[PDB]
């Protein structure tokens, strides 16, 4: 899994947002993008992952925000079996801010997905200027 | 300017009250009429800014 959107026509007609990253890499956008209906990053081949048809809108309007920094934690390509990362978000938008809670805990290595009886802080991962509105959001995954 | 300047503009019609802090871009028609209004102007057909 790689980001999300947030919007309100999500058609080109109004802007939204695009969280993106990369590797060593993460861009934030505001604009008017197009979000075609199979927004993708994962069908290049059988059983491999490229990078190609990144560009899934073809509305480069004018970007209100563009926003380019430092990504979290990731590996390398991707093995199944012996899962053990636990990735929480929690999205907020007040008084036209955005706001982003993170945190990771290593070590989940039950098999059946009971999502164990845990607890732990999360704490503010940055702000954002954002200043517009949003009504529905979708996630963009490798 | 005497010869006046015309790169300025505002809204007019808007059946929303807007909240603290944010733009709004959207040029749409203001359907205070009951009709289906496209239309360029006219009898409930008003442009919005
Ligand atoms: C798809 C993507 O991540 N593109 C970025 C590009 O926008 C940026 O200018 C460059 C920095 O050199 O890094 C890369």
């Amino acid at each position: 899994i790689r980001g999300w959107i947030f919007g309100t026509t999500l058609d080109s007609k109004t802007q939204s947002l695009l969280i993106v990253n990369n590797a060593t890499n993460v861009v934030i956008k505001v604009c008017e993008f197009q979000f075609c209906n199979d927004p993708f990053l994962d069908h290049k081949n059988n059983k491999s992952w490229m990078e190609s048809e990144f560009r899934v809108y073809s509305s480069a309007n004018n970007c209100t925000f563009e926003y380019v920094s430092q990504p979290f934690l990731m590996d390398l390509e991707g093995k199944q079996g012996n899962f053990k990362n636990l990735r929480e978000f929690v999205f907020k938008n007040i008084d036209g801010y955005f706001k982003i809670y993170s945190k990771h805990t290593p070590i989940i290595v039950r098999e059946p997905e009971d999502l164990p009886q845990g607890f732990s802080a999360l704490e503010p991962l940055v702000d954002l200027p954002i200043g517009i509105n949003i009504t529905r959001f979708q996630t963009l995954l490798a | 300017k005497v010869s006046g300047n015309y790169n300025y503009l505002y809204r007019l019609f808007r059946k929303s009250n807007l909240k603290p802090f944010e733009r709004d871009i959207s040029t749409e028609i203001y359907q205070a009429g009951n009709k289906p209004c496209n239309g360029v102007a006219g009898f409930n057909c008003y442009f919005p800014l």
